[PDB]
């Protein structure tokens, strides 16, 4: 993790190099499984999702 | 029969396009139904198998 090898003519030898961290990070968000569970009961409204299944309002 | 091929019936024409989310099914879990569901694809003929599983898969 963090770490890539550059390959290139820029360089002479393509190596493996630990990169610092980038701050500010970019808004890297991947949906994780778990915690949204056992998170009591989720009723998501229909009537508007079931709108947009038909590109009526997209 | 499960594919309501047969539109004759008065039956399999009574499901219109208004009848469309209630067909999800369990779409928010009866707000009582935690959602362990199984799709007991045995008795169903081979030949149209994959075309119910693309249908399902996809919906």
């Amino acid at each position: 993790a963090g770490e890539c090898l550059v390959v290139g003519d820029s360089t002479p030898i393509p190596s493996i190099v630990k990169l610092e961290l980038p701050n500010p990070e970019p808004r890297s968000q991947s949906i994780k499984f778990h915690k949204k569970w056992s998170e009591s009961w989720r009723t998501p409204s229909f009537e508007e999702v079931i709108m947009r299944w038909r590109k009526e309002n997209g | 029969e499960f594919l309501l091929l047969n539109q004759d019936v008065e039956e399999n024409s009574k499901y219109r396009t208004e009848h469309f989310e209630d067909i999800l099914k369990q779409f928010m879990g009866y707000l009582d139904r935690s959602n362990v569901s199984i799709i007991d694809l045995s008795g169903i003929p081979f030949e149209v198998l994959s075309i119910t599983i693309s249908l399902i898969s996809r919906l």
